[PDB]
């Protein structure tokens, strides 16, 4: 894993609030990110 | 979007298809056939 | 500034002399004459 730790670097530049901090804290790393990016747009 | 100012939104996606590159057939073509920009591949 | 983009640093002082206009005498022209441009009175 050497891109999901900067990850937790990058959003931090930014309300889904309980979906960032599951992003923050987390195979799953793309469903995730697509969710993320469907919610926010 | 008009969150803080178009830098996380196409930079997240991107590295969200590069972490799909480094680790689905017909659906890991459509998350990058979907967004180039209109016609790059 | 970096946070955002440039949208709170100039209105927020603006408003805030505009407060001060609303609601010292030195000190609240020193306050307007350091900040228009350069040379605006």
């Amino acid at each position: 894993d050497e891109y999901v730790q900067e990850l937790k670097g990058l959003i931090r530049k930014h309300e889904f609030g309980h979906q960032k901090v599951t992003f923050l804290s987390q195979s799953p790393l793309l469903t995730e990110g697509f969710k993320l990016l469907s919610s926010l747009v | 979007n008009r969150f803080v100012a178009d830098w996380v939104i196409e930079r997240i996606r991107w590295l969200l298809i590069e972490i799909l590159k480094a680790s689905e057939d017909q659906e890991y073509q459509r998350l990058i056939h979907s967004l180039s920009n209109v016609k790059n591949q």
